[PDB]
């Protein structure tokens, strides 16, 4: 094929501003649709039996290109597709002239590309500090997923075959994919995406208690972000609809066991020590003052493990308050950062998996053991002390 | 049905109540 | 028969460079330097017309590393020229022990010869460049913050829900703090304030004014409140303050050398 001359650049992007901390910091190569590069090929010229073969061979070279975000030869990138402005929808124009059965294939695969490309710009996004602390490791795990499993796949079996593999071919790229249910834990993946997104979107488009009470509000306010338990939420959700799949579910947890370890970090430690240290909001409660004992308390309803629109879930919540703030009194009557394991002889052990503390009434008992050393430690020292 | 009262004891702790939280409440109000 | 699909495309890509003549000159410009191939500028790599957008597209990728490393690797050389506080130092000190930890990573992957392919190459080096990239969102501007300013932004940091981002805003922090560690013995052992560049809270007070030139009534000591950092308890940093003042107070005026010592 004959070549254009086209003088293409790499640099750096000079501002910065409104790029995601984990976002690319370069410039991209031109689209063919602007500066094409090489001469146009008509397919039409090698779609005779056994030449086909030839036709195909190019396709699956696309199409590995494809998978990864980049445009090949006769699968180009949508016309309105626009790589400076990540915003841009994501489609592909095939060439017509194509193989028909080609063109069946490569949108079913094409369909993989585009989710690679919208979780890659999602995790990079996510990596800014207005988002939450959960979804940040979310966007984390993704992005070692992609280059754990969907780009190894790719790179070491995929590219491989097509360059080792006599007989490799796109029905093979096809049964492939779905083999390994990489496509699968893509897809997996993208539903979250999707169902996170939706979230975002409406975020952007939109008494009973007294007698427990202290000076504590209601905040309502309701995020941008599904941060905290409004992304918990959305793991539980997503395990009930995929329940009867193992693998799935397998997968949905083991996600949900690795982005949950801070939360519920955070929450062990307000629960056993009164220490609550959440400068990306996640937690279920926050407070006043950043003489300063007035102490104002607040709780995110917005970002709550439980809805709390049931008496057991009501009497939870405070109670875990109250465990919380017994110990920080204490730590600031007895000007200690910690409250020893050696005080009140209970033992709270780590909350290690959180799933397993939200399944059955597992938070009542924790934050029972919980509540009862807070309770224990504090009638300790204002009675005798 | 018999036109009857439910519980007598019952009427009045729920007036004891709600007499105690009305106070409670007069004041919770504000503070 | 026993063709395969690369060996089919390859009349195509004819007039194209093949792949080991990119692989070849791949990581010069990984490293930032430059080649007939890639004709890396002070700013620019000049991409040739032989190479397809498919390539070029994940070259825009792959090359990043080099971009970045580039930049990193001028403004050290900008730290380096300055008098600049030593904390300031211990950044430029982890840029370089990043720079050369990506040197030694590059080249461990080329000179094995197991880069046999552009996507090979990207999936490996993917994680250095995203390494890259935060420090270099992370060093922007480097020159007009302060000591505790980072210390501050790297405490978020550290909380984050990446997990490489917490490992290299900790490392950050724990080489810079070290010295602030450093900065607060000079002060409690010698009653020292040096090279401080106003990170430190405690300051010399260089406003005099006549009255007590000579240092009679007062120390020439400021606490500066406003600018004690989050990890030091008002108690102590005050605490300090006073132990410093103290001991020069000692030294200076009562002469105490021998207990003081």
């Amino acid at each position: 094929m004959e070549i254009k001359e086209v003088d293409d650049r790499a640099e750096l992007l000079r501002y910065t501003n409104n790029i995601p901390l984990l976002g690319k910091l370069v410039n991209h190569q031109p689209l063919w649709s602007t500066n094409p590069k090489l001469k146009s090929f008509s397919l039409e010229k090698i779609s005779a039996p056994d030449q086909r073969r030839v036709q195909e061979a190019l396709v699956v070279k696309d199409l590995l290109n494809v998978l990864i975000g980049l445009e090949g030869t006769y699968i180009r990138y949508f016309n309105d597709y626009e790589p400076s402005d990540p915003e841009t929808p994501i489609e592909f124009k095939i060439a017509k002239k194509m193989d028909p059965s080609f063109k069946t294939f490569s949108r079913r695969i094409v369909r993989y590309g585009k989710q690679y490309m919208i979780l890659t710009r999602a995790y990079e996004k996510w990596s800014d500090t207005s988002f939450g602390m959960v979804l940040q490791r979310f966007a984390y795990e993704i992005r070692r997923f992609l280059e754990d499993v969907y780009l190894k796949t790719l790179v070491e079996r995929l590219e491989r075959d097509f360059n080792k593999v006599p007989n490799f071919s796109i029905r093979e790229l096809e049964q492939i994919i779905n083999e390994t249910e990489v496509n699968k834990q893509m897809e997996l993946l993208y539903n979250i995406y999707e169902e996170i997104f939706r979230e975002i979107e409406e975020r952007r488009t939109n008494e009973s208690s007294l007698h427990l009470r202290l000076m504590v509000a209601f905040d309502t306010t309701v995020y941008p972000v599904p941060k905290g338990g409004a992304i918990l939420k959305i793991f539980q959700q997503k395990i009930l609809e995929n329940l009867g799949d193992r693998s799935s579910v397998m997968f949905l947890k083991k996600l949900l066991n690795n982005i949950s370890q801070d939360y519920c970090t955070m929450l062990y430690e307000w629960l056993t020590q009164g220490i609550l240290n959440d400068p990306y909001q996640e937690f279920m409660t926050y407070d006043d003052l950043e003489r300063a004992w007035d102490t104002q308390y607040f709780i995110r309803k917005d970002v709550l493990l439980r809805d709390c629109d049931s008496e057991e879930d009501k009497n939870l919540l405070f109670k875990m308050l109250r465990t919380g703030i017994l110990l920080k009194v204490v730590r600031a009557s007895l000007q200690i950062p910690t409250i020893p394991s050696n005080s009140s002889d209970i033992t709270i052990q780590e909350i290690n998996d959180f799933a397993d503390l939200m399944e059955g009434s597992n938070l009542e008992l924790y934050v029972d053991k919980c509540y009862s050393r807070a309770n224990e430690i504090f009638l300790k020292l204002f009675f005798q002390g | 049905d018999v036109p009857m009262s439910q519980p007598l004891k019952e009427q009045e702790v729920r007036e004891h109540q709600m007499k105690k939280e009305r106070f409670d409440r007069a004041l919770e109000s504000k503070l | 028969s026993s063709v395969t699909l690369r060996q089919l495309s390859n009349p195509y890509y004819v007039n194209t460079i093949p792949e080991e003549d990119i692989l070849k000159y791949v990581s010069y410009t990984l490293l930032a330097t430059t080649s007939a191939l890639f004709p890396f500028d002070h700013e620019q790599i000049q991409i040739p017309s032989k190479i397809p957008n498919f390539e070029s597209g994940l070259l825009h990728l792959i090359f990043e590393a080099g971009l970045l490393y580039q930049s990193l690797g001028y403004k050290v050389e900008k730290f380096r020229m300055l008098n600049i506080s030593p904390m300031k130092k211990a950044l430029i000190i982890e840029i370089s022990e990043e720079l050369q930890n990506y040197t030694a990573f590059v080249n461990n992957l080329v000179s094995s010869g197991t880069v046999v392919s552009l996507k090979s190459l990207y999936r490996e080096i993917y994680e250095n460049i995203i390494r890259l990239r935060i420090y270099c969102r992370f060093t922007e501007h480097l020159e007009e913050l302060s000591g505790d300013t980072f210390l501050i932004e790297l405490n978020i940091f550290k909380s984050h829900g990446d997990l490489t981002i917490r490992k290299i805003a900790t490392n950050l922090f724990n080489s810079m703090i070290s010295l602030y560690y450093e900065y607060l013995m000079n002060w409690l052992t010698k009653g020292l304030l040096r090279a401080t560049y106003g990170e430190f809270f405690i300051a010399e007070n260089t406003d005099t004014n006549g009255t007590d030139d000579d240092f009679i009534y007062h120390i020439p000591i400021e606490f500066n409140q406003e600018r004690v950092p989050a990890f030091i308890p008002k108690e102590l940093a005050y605490k300090i303050f006073m132990i410093g003042k103290s001991y020069i107070f000692l030294e200076k005026y009562c002469k105490e050398v021998q207990w003081t010592n």
